[PDB]
């Protein structure tokens, strides 16, 4: 009977009834008569018609939409799609713990790229290792003024810009004379960097790791690959 | 300053000695002084600068106290051994987290942090997304199932960024670094 009336009500009146249909209960029928973006679009979080609510977002026009259509699409479980919405909100932090969680470098190339947006220094390069990549996380550090910690990393796991980093800390140093302030030597003396021998460098472990990088270390897994990380690790690593 | 010899014929308080400590840079001073400081921003600033002067293996100590923690985790993934880090991510597991196991994660292949992780999560979702590898996605379908499923779609991750660097034999780690004044 109402139809009849239906035709006979526009813009304004559908929303207040709209409410009242809403307090009936009758969501989907509520969703039927929508009429504001708003109106559609709250009711479309309690409704979920995923994909037609993407559509009344069209161009959402607002990322904060997207930031709670995006809770909401994650619990639907539409990740394809929320993955779509998130990346089109770019809205990172959320969206990398789905990505990290089964993993991803080529999420890795985009955020490395959002990773240079970010404005603190840390997350970028967990990345970068996450990655693996010295020379991102060493390339990053030269912005920064990370230093130190940058001899750290150049040591470590070598790419033997300790030798070239260090000349450029030592010179800050440096800058900041004093003997003691100044600080001196790569190969021999102070240090005897190639000539103590010891850890972060060389060939043959590096071949065979050359492939190793290339496989998925085993164990038992699924179609997402294996790396592993643990005490075998240890042991080929040295050998 | 011109030595801090000059500290030695007259300087003061610990308070005073501290002024010192910053101002000749004394941190000879400074170690008592550090210890006998706890200005905390005092120290806080100071052993970075300590290590900025030199040696981490104090420098470990100081920013114990001072809840670096992560930081020092930190000097431990970057060095190339195994466990310190993985104490530390017990004891900061253990006082909570819902953004932070990826800290123990990476450099690691397997993690226990998935026996908590599930509670945190629980939707068998993140459960497998981890899971799957060890060749053990299938507990995590096991309860997804229980639960009545609610998974229906996913985006691309499928692990493919690189967790590997560190260390192998010849050009170090440094656990301990030497220099020189020279």
């Amino acid at each position: 009977m109402a139809d009849k009336v239906l035709p006979t009500i526009p813009k304004e009146q559908r929303t207040r009834v709209a409410h009242f249909l809403e307090k009936q209960g009758f969501k989907q029928q509520a969703l039927t008569v929508s009429t504001d973006p708003e109106h559609r679009f709250e009711l479309a979080l309690q409704l979920g018609e995923l994909k037609i609510a993407y559509q009344l977002a069209v161009e959402a026009e607002s990322e904060q939409k997207w930031k709670q259509l995006a809770e909401l699409a994650i619990s639907k479980c539409q990740f394809s799609l929320a993955q779509e919405c998130l990346h089109h909100a770019q809205d990172y932090g959320g969206l990398l713990l789905l990505a990290t969680a089964s993993g991803n470098a080529s999420m890795v190339n985009k955020l490395a790229e959002g990773a240079e947006r970010d404005g603190k220094n840390n997350v970028a390069f967990m990345s970068y290792f996450l990655q693996g990549k010295l020379d991102a996380c060493l390339e990053l550090l030269i912005r920064t003024g990370r230093l130190p910690e940058a001899a750290f990393l150049a040591r470590t796991y070598l790419p033997s810009q300790v030798s070239r980093v260090v000349k450029l800390w030592r010179e800050n140093l440096s800058k900041v004379n004093q003997k003691a302030a100044e600080s001196l030597a790569d190969p021999t003396e102070y240090e005897n960097l190639f000539p103590g021998l010891k850890e972060a460098f060389v060939v043959e472990e590096w071949v065979k790791e050359t492939h190793a990088d290339l496989w998925p270390a085993k164990q038992y897994p699924l179609v997402t690959p294996n790396e592993e990380r643990n005490v075998m690790e240890e042991a080929k690593g040295f050998q | 300053k011109g030595y801090p010899e000059v500290a030695l014929h007259f300087v003061k308080d610990e308070k005073t000695r501290f002024s010192l400590a910053l101002e000749c840079g004394n941190i000879e001073i400074a170690l008592e002084a550090a210890k006998a400081l706890d200005d905390k921003n005092c120290w806080e600033k100071l052993g970075e600068v300590a290590l900025l002067q030199g040696n981490h293996q104090i420098v470990e100590m100081c920013y114990q106290r001072t809840k670096n923690f992560d930081k020092l985790s930190f000097l431990y993934l970057i060095t190339g051994n195994l466990e310190k880090l993985r104490k530390m991510m017990k004891i900061a597991e253990i006082r909570k987290d819902m953004s932070g196991h990826y800290q123990n994660a990476l450099y690691l292949g397997d993690v226990s942090e998935r026996v908590r992780i599930l509670k945190n999560c629980g939707q068998k979702s993140l459960a497998y997304l981890s899971a799957a590898t060890h060749g053990l996605d299938e507990e995590a379908e096991s309860l997804k199932e229980t639960f009545d499923p609610e998974k229906e779609t996913i985006p691309d991750i499928d692990p493919n960024a690189k967790l590997l660097q560190p260390p192998a034999p010849i050009m170090p780690l440094d656990t301990n670094w030497p220099l020189l004044t020279v």
